């Protein structure tokens, strides 16, 4: 059930 | 006992850069080494037994290639080497090579060297095996009569130490730090003597401080807070000795060093509940945390005062 | 294979107790694990018979209800927290003597109070008053005085705490008239009022114990239990 | 959790009958405190000493 | 109002030295000195730390830390003073600021340190006692000696 | 009692069986062996060998002991615990005999399992909080419902007392028979590490009243092994009720 | 300690001194055990030096931490006067005045104490009412104007407030049709936009939804207050115009961001009750928002008091 | 934008599916962990599906219940209008105040409100005067 | 099992003897299973006879193991 | 499917 | 239920007192007051008591014995009962206050002989 997820949600905060 | 259960008083986390020295390269130069040589592999034995390695083919080898030598730092190596390096069977009893060992330390309190003798009083604050204390008490108890201050402070240390543990070899030592106390005329040597009747015989410390306390005001900052110390425990232990020791714990709010101060307005708040008293003492840590410079003890005296506002 | 174990368990959940003492007693047995899992399927009675612990002996005893096997291995541990124990257990199995003794050696004084007073038993419940007077707890001192009825003892206490009004209304009120007139001269004729008595008050005495509980609880000989008979003999 | 329920045996404090500057005796605060420090004090609450 | 324990440590939290004043079990005291990294607060204007049983008083020395472990009712008047005091001991000693340097002189600066506080109680010592108690220049030595 | 903790490691016919006694400090963990010879034979050399499995680090290795026959000792050994993982102990007995040919030199070990429930510890957050670390948080474990519960309510308290997780949903708004609960829970453990969990359960109407509970529970994480850990243990846990 | 805690709110002055360590974490614990401390007598002298700390602040443009601290003493002074609704009077004024303020975390505690003052003290609406509309121009958050707009919405009960209402809200959206005046911009026929046109052309919609409300809530109010058909229609058909101008720049390309579906449902709504002016929906715009607002704030207090209860218990 | 766009499409779309609650669900839960614009977005839809299907009026009267809770000002506007509307249980304002949007020509409507604003007269202002888009 | 299964037989009393790479276990009805012997080789039960094992090598070889 | 990608969406 | 036992024993409402041990979940301490103050009340007690006791432990609740079914096990109940009748009819009411002089205590009165 692991799954890395990749919206822009979690690249912006990724980014910030 | 494990090395992990036993009482450590010194750790050294040295890393073993080099090779770790063989146990016979450490025999070799510990019996034909100079004594640079014997020094360096002396401070090597002490960091393996330290770190847990058990060395007791070396024992007999410092005892005869080691122990007899005058050096001053071989000397001081050779005591913490005695703190560390185990002293009874697995079975609790004493090493027989043991006895050889005591009659070095006879010999370094008698030494000529008052910083030896020191040292060496010092460090049987720390033995925990009475049948090697017995033989030393006539070495110990001659030193509390040395011309020099060191020695006299730590032979009072001594002496507490072996009376706590082993109460049996000098069931009369309260008295004799009475006596001690009464004559002594060194700050640190009165401490030390006080101290122990603290801990040992609270009426012989009451009785000394009775004859002293108008005085109280003018001694050093160290035998003030070992008085304020005495008033608390005694205080606590017997509240109806409060009323006598309020007006000396009220002067001592005025001295002039900050830490008997601040132990002087936490001993007043035990002593009286009385909203004068909580003022003054409140008064003294508001004082205290304008005055004082460092927030440790700006953050610390707050602390104090919220703990007086539980109440 | 070695079946042992898990024909001892089947045996258990099966409710064969036969097979089950047979295993016991002729079967090697290795290990507390056996123990253990007789006392987790909630067959303490028999785990009790093989457990030489006194901390372990003691736990399963009170779980068993055997009240006189915790009762030695309480005496071998004497620790507050089995007492204590003991004595809740003893108490549910109408052990008296037993809830008595534990009380005693708990220090639980009211506790040890109240059962006296419901046991009947007034004259270790006199003793237990001065025991109060002896610790100087008056709370503990007044109400066992209550419990006596001992109107003379209330008196007292009331003038040792300075309860002056109170002490000479419980004095007047009861006809105690020269502990009344002592106390009245106390008061200052000037300043304080006497307080006026109630003539219609009534005395409120404790009921007189009917049938005093000397000895326990009777129990039913219950048939001792398949294991119970069978490993004693 | 100060609360504690009043039991029948609980002593009953009269506040008349005690001196005004009674302070509850305090347990000494710097043994507690040395005990603490070196590790020997046992936690009063969870490690029942008899467990 | 007992100092437990002073110990020289590197930034990264690594005891070089310790050196205790009461006794302590080798686990205890070895806990205590391996929880003091993690308890570190950066950032704050004070050199103190707090745990339920003891107290932390510490002071920066370049890439290293002098630090104190104190019961929590310990004065921190007289603690400060005495890590102080413990502070200018190691310069005296070491030259550079270093764990190798630390490590060399590691006796040196364990006798230095028991001048300094005795059974947990602080010593009136200066640096120059100190510095006189621990070269033990005895006259009556000298003179028995001749 | 100690007895509760005593965990079997090998079998009665093993030549070796051993025991051991787990206790889990906050830090470390203590493993206490109990090593019994069945064997008429001397066991020269006999170890203890440990190997972890997750953030588990053996601290020292167990020292050889000579067994005589029929002979026991006890062995101690040390685990250290570096982060919220869930962790496996492994290990095999290891002996020498003399002079006997015996193909026999190894017994191997049951597992020791460590819960990650003795790090886990309830905590509160505001729900716009709750929102924004549920955007952030990199690691997700998606764990599907698969258990014997019949109620809704019955399973979310199961979930809650399994994960020592607080629920951050107010009561009334869970309140009601509708055959639909959704709740947010949250966590923190004892190294400061924060783990989020969104229980989303229904009950399938068209299987009738008696039907299990289904949906999926969602657990994020900073950390891959705290979400990893929390669902393996949700997922152990809904198994067990599932007997 | 009940018994200490009596001697300590005669010191609280003497605590306050403490202040001046610029160190947040110190003040911040000095103020909490301040507030903890406040009684009647001391909370007057309490409020003043508050008062002055926080006109510091303003002066004090140089601490990184200053905005943190006037945060801090803000929530003091909301906190103070809850539980003194005396010294409400004096703080809301000076409060206030931070709604223009650039920390957008400060406006907002001063918006949610703001709210709670205006519902539980109605001898407060009036000064509230009058202060918001002096500030309301000077506001640049955009969430601090959606709160503020929504306080006039729900709160303006006089006919020259609601007109003053409605003229700020002209004001602030500048020339009407929106559309045309920056398409007359643009062919000439930070460019000083008023606040609410530039949170519009940003592509914040978001206020326009609650400005819809807001317009909503005092127009419905206006017909209730005013005997006069000919104004009444007026104003409802004004209120109108406001929206359907918003609808239509937000549906233009002028706008950074489009308007989101969901504004345009709410708006249109809005819309949609003032064409009607059903009797049903002027009790849900007008005593129903209102209601929930304090059953929202009587349940907040109630849990406030079932967890300081179960600590308690 | 698009969490807002597929929420729209499913209040309009999902409740003529052969079965409309299983997109409640997902709406619902909308609610709980989204941003302001995606929860009104959200009460939007969850009044769409309790207009159109009867058989969800009493589930979505509970579900906007707990919206009118919802600390933000226009989530519980809508929140707070829906539920008063559904709770009238009236065909005719659920088709004109829920389902059905504005008939007429924006342009229209503006040019004409513009005309009326300039010369404002006793009648009120008719939207049956606009032209049909 | 962590470890691969191998092979199984039931014995007489119901009882499932199994086989890992690496051990021999039993396994009852009730779920209780457990370790009875270490296998030095992966070997193929066949059949359980009271204390008697029958089982195959890689090899082919009937073995018996107690 | 859509209601699948509004789930982790960020536009 | 401390100030409420103590206020209805001294009025001598022994059945008050018992119904507020019952009550309270005390039915051990109910049984002995009903054996030493209200005998007839017992085998109602013990009932409870019984019932209560089950749910723990049922082989202790099994060994009470009920004096309803077990008389011999209760030596001089049957007497208690004529004796708790003759106090009820005889100390039916409170004694004036200002007698508390004349009154035997009742550690000295032995109620059975009486």
């Amino acid at each position: 059930g692991l799954v890395q997820r990749r919206t822009e949600a979690s690249r912006n905060a990724a980014d910030k | 006992m494990t090395a992990a259960e036993n009482v450590c008083y010194t750790l050294i986390n040295v890393p073993m850069d080099s090779e770790p020295p063989s146990e016979i390269s450490l025999k070799n130069d510990l019996e034909k080494g100079d004594v640079k040589s014997k020094t360096e592999a002396l401070k090597k034995v002490i960091i393996m037994i330290l770190n847990g390695e058990k060395l007791p083919g070396l024992l007999m080898t410092i005892i005869r290639f080691v122990l007899p030598l005058q050096d001053h730092t071989i000397k001081k190596l050779l005591l913490v080497f005695w703190e560390i390096v185990p002293k009874t069977t697995p079975d609790g009893r004493l090493l027989h090579e043991m006895i050889l060992v005591c009659d070095a330390y006879r010999k370094d309190l008698q030494h000529p060297n008052e910083f030896i003798r020191g040292s060496t009083l010092r460090f049987l604050c720390k033995l925990k095996e009475a049948e090697l204390l017995e033989p030393l008490m006539p070495a110990i108890r001659a030193c509390l009569e040395h011309r020099h201050s060191y020695v006299r402070r730590n032979a009072v240390l001594a002496i507490y130490t072996i009376y706590r543990n082993f109460e049996h070899l000098i069931p009369d030592a309260p008295e004799l730090i009475h006596d001690f106390l009464v004559n002594e005329k060194d700050a640190s040597c009165k401490r030390n003597a006080f101290m122990m009747l603290i801990h040992a015989d609270q009426d012989r410390a009451l009785d000394y401080l009775s004859t002293c306390i108008d005085q109280v005001q003018t001694f050093g900052d160290i035998l003030q807070l070992v008085i304020v110390e005495l008033i608390y425990k005694v205080c606590h232990a017997n509240p109806s000795e409060r009323a006598r020791f309020i007006r000396c714990i009220y002067n001592l709010l005025q001295s002039s060093s900050p830490a008997v101060k601040y132990e002087a307005a936490g001993t007043l708040v035990t002593l009286s509940s009385a909203p004068t008293a909580i003022k003054a003492a409140a008064q003294c840590y508001i004082d205290l945390i304008i005055k004082e410079s460092d927030n440790n003890v700006k953050l610390i005296v707050l602390d104090r005062l919220v703990e007086l506002k539980e109440h | 294979i070695d079946p042992t174990e898990f024909k001892f368990k089947l045996a258990l959940i099966n409710r064969k107790y036969d097979e089950v003492l047979h295993m016991v007693r002729n079967a090697k047995l290795v290990g507390q694990s056996i123990i253990a899992y007789l006392q987790k399927k909630g067959y303490p009675e028999v785990a009790l018979h093989f457990v030489k612990d006194e901390k372990t002996r003691f736990s399963l005893a009170l779980e068993c209800g055997n009240i006189e096997i915790a009762l030695e291995a309480a005496k071998a541990l004497d620790d507050k927290n089995c007492w204590e124990k003991l004595g809740e257990v003893a108490l549910l199995q109408g052990n008296h003597q037993i809830v008595e003794m534990c009380y005693q050696r708990t220090k639980n004084f009211d506790k040890l109070s109240f059962l006296y007073l419901i046991t009947g038993n007034l004259e270790k419940l006199r003793k237990m008053m001065k025991i109060a007077e002896i610790r100087k707890d008056m709370s503990g001192h007044y109400q066992n005085a209550l419990y006596l009825g001992d109107v003379s003892e209330r008196v007292r206490i009331l003038k040792n705490c300075g309860q002056k009004s109170l002490a000479y209304l419980s004095a007047a009120t009861h006809g105690l008239d020269e502990e009344a007139e002592s106390l009245k001269e106390t008061f200052d004729p000037e300043k304080e009022t006497i307080p006026d008595i109630d003539p219609n008050a009534k005395l409120l005495q404790p009921p007189a114990p009917i049938m005093p509980l000397d000895t326990n609880w009777p129990l039913l000989t219950v048939s001792k239990g398949f294991f119970e008979g069978s490993i004693a003999s | 959790k100060r609360n504690v329920t009043v039991q029948p045996d609980d002593p009953i404090s009269f506040m008349q009958l005690t001196a005004k500057n009674e302070m509850n005796c305090k347990e000494d605060q710097f043994q507690l405190s040395l005990l603490a420090a070196m590790g020997n004090t046992q936690r009063k609450e969870a490690a029942d000493p008899l467990a | 109002m007992v100092l437990l324990a002073a110990a020289v440590c590197t930034k990264a939290g690594k005891a070089i030295v310790s050196r205790q004043f009461v006794e302590m079990t080798r686990t205890r005291i070895e806990g205590l000195l391996a929880a003091f990294p993690k308890l570190m607060n950066t950032g704050k204007q004070h050199t103190f730390v707090e745990t339920e049983s003891v107290r932390y008083v510490y002071q920066p020395m370049e890439k290293l830390y002098m630090v104190l472990i104190t019961t929590k009712n310990s004065n921190i008047l007289e603690d400060l003073e005495t890590l102080r005091l413990f502070s200018r001991v190691i310069p005296e000693y070491c030259r550079a600021l270093e764990e190798n340097e630390i490590s060399e002189h590691c006796f040196d600066l364990i006798f230095a340190f028991d001048e300094i506080v005795a059974l947990g109680y602080r010593e009136n010592v200066n640096l120059a006692q100190i510095r006189t108690f621990t070269e033990m220049d005895s006259h009556e030595e000298k003179v028995f000696r001749a | 009692s100690k007895l509760n903790k005593v965990t079997q490691l090998t079998g009665f016919s093993d030549p070796v069986y051993a025991e051991a006694y787990v206790h889990v400090n906050q830090y470390d963990i203590v493993l206490d062996v109990l090593v019994v010879n069945q064997t008429s034979d001397t066991l020269q050399n006999c170890t203890l060998e440990l190997a972890t499995l997750g953030d588990l680090k053996l601290v020292e290795k167990p020292s050889p002991l000579t067994l005589a026959p029929h002979d026991f000792a006890n062995i101690k050994a040390n685990v250290k615990v570096a982060s919220t993982e869930n962790g496996i102990i492994f290990g095999n007995i290891v002996y020498d005999v003399s002079g006997a040919a015996s193909d026999r030199n190894c017994v191997v070990l049951s597992d020791i399992h460590i819960d990650i429930m003795d790090y886990i510890q309830p905590a509160t957050c505001t729900d716009a909080e709750f929102r924004q670390m549920w955007a952030e948080f990199e690691w997700e474990n998606k764990v599907t419902v698969n258990t014997n519960m019949t109620d809704l309510n019955d399973y979310l308290q199961h979930i809650l007392k399994s994960t020592n997780m607080k629920c951050l949903t107010p009561e009334k708004a869970l309140s009601g028979y509708c055959g639909f609960m959704a709740a947010n829970l949250y966590a923190r453990s004892i190294f400061g590490e924060d783990a989020l969990a969104n229980v989303s359960i229904e009950k399938p109407v068209h299987q009738g009243p008696d039907a299990a509970v289904t949906g999926h529970i969602r657990i994020r994480a900073k950390s891959q092994g705290m979400a990893l850990s929390l669902g393996d243990k949700i997922n152990l846990s809904q198994k067990k009720t599932s007997l | 300690h009940p018994a200490h805690e009596r001697v300590l709110q005669d010191l609280v002055m003497d605590i306050l001194r403490v202040l001046s360590t610029p160190d947040l974490e110190v003040r911040k614990k000095t103020l909490q055990l301040a507030l903890d401390l406040v009684s009647s007598r001391n909370v007057e002298e309490l409020v003043i030096v508050l008062k002055k700390e926080v006109i510091k602040t303003n002066n004090v443009s140089e601490h990184e931490d200053t905005d943190k601290y006037r945060q801090l003493l803000v929530r003091t002074l909301h906190s103070c006067s809850v539980r003194f609704p005396d010294m409400a009077a004096n703080v809301i004024p000076v409060l206030m005045e931070f709604l223009s303020d650039s920390n957008e975390a400060a406006a907002a505690d001063v918006l949610e104490f703001v709210r709670e003052a205006i519902q539980r003290f109605d001898n407060l609406r009036m000064l509230i009412v009058e202060k918001m509309l002096e500030v309301f121009h000077a506001i640049k958050s955009v969430k601090i104007y959606r709160g503020a707009l929504w306080i006039l919405g729900e709160y303006c009960s006089t006919k020259e407030d609601i007109q003053s209402v409605m003229t700020e809200v002209r004001r602030s959206l500048g020339e009407i049709p929106i559309v045309e005046s920056e398409i007359k911009k643009e062919a000439g026929e930070e460019e000083d936009r008023p606040p609410l046109r530039g949170f519009l052309l940003d592509g914040d919609f978001f206020v326009a939804a609650s400005l819809a409300t807001t317009l909503t809530k005092i127009a419905l109010r206006y017909v209730a207050l005013v005997q006069e058909k000919k104004k009444q229609n007026s104003f409802v058909a004004e209120a109108m115009l406001l929206m359907a101008t918003i609808l239509h720049l937000g549906k233009s390309s002028l706008p950074k961001k489009p308007i989101t579906d969901d504004d345009v449902d709410r708006i249109s709504l809005c819309l949609k009750v003032l064409s009607e002016c059903s009797p049903l929906m002027n009790d849900i715009f007008n005593k129903e928002c209102r209601q929930s607002l304090s059953q929202m704030l009587s349940a907040k207090l109630e849990e406030e008091k079932l967890s300081q209860k179960k600590e308690s218990e | 934008v698009l969490a807002t766009r597929i929420l729209h499409l499913l209040g309009q779309e999902g409740p003529k599916t052969n079965n409309p609650s299983k997109y409640i669900r997902f709406i619902y839960n909308r609610v709980v962990l989204e941003h302001e614009e995606v929860r009104a977005g959200a009460v939007s839809a969850l009044a769409k599906f309790g207009a159109q299907n009867e058989e969800m009026l009493p589930s979505i009267l509970v579900l906007l219940k707990r919206c009118v809770m919802d600390d933000d000002n226009e989530v519980r506007d809508r929140a707070t209008f829906y539920l008063n509307v559904l709770e009238q249980k009236q065909k005719a304002l659920n088709a004109g105040y829920i389902l059905n949007g504005l008939t007429v020509s924006i342009p229209g409507l503006e040019k004409a409100l513009q005309q009326y604003t300039l010369e404002p007269s006793e009648k009120p202002f008719d939207l049956k005067s606009v032209p049909l888009a | 099992e962590n470890i691969r299964v191998k092979s199984g037989a039931w014995d007489e009393s119901g009882v499932f003897i199994y086989t890992t790479s690496n051990h021999i276990k039993y396994a009852v009805t009730t779920g209780d299973h457990g370790i009875i012997r270490t296998l030095d080789l992966p070997i193929y039960v066949t059949r359980v006879k009271g204390n008697n094992v029958y089982c195959l090598d890689r090899e082919c070889r009937p073995r018996v193991l107690t | 499917h859509l209601c699948e990608f509004i789930e982790d969406c960020e536009f | 239920n401390n100030v409420a036992f103590m206020s209805y024993f001294l009025q001598g409402k022994l059945d008050a007192c018992l119904e507020l041990l019952i009550r309270t979940g005390r039915l051990p301490e109910a049984a002995f007051l009903a054996r030493t103050y209200l005998p007839s009340q017992v085998s109602r007690v013990v009932k409870l008591w019984r019932e209560n006791l089950s749910k723990v432990n049922q082989k202790a609740a099994e060994s009470l014995a009920d004096p309803t079914e077990y008389e011999n096990l209760f030596p001089g109940l049957k007497e208690a009962f004529v004796v708790e009748e003759w106090v009820k009819e005889t100390h039916a009411d409170l004694w004036p206050a200002k007698q508390y002089p004349l009154v035997t205590p009742n550690e000295e009165r032995n109620v059975m002989e009486e």
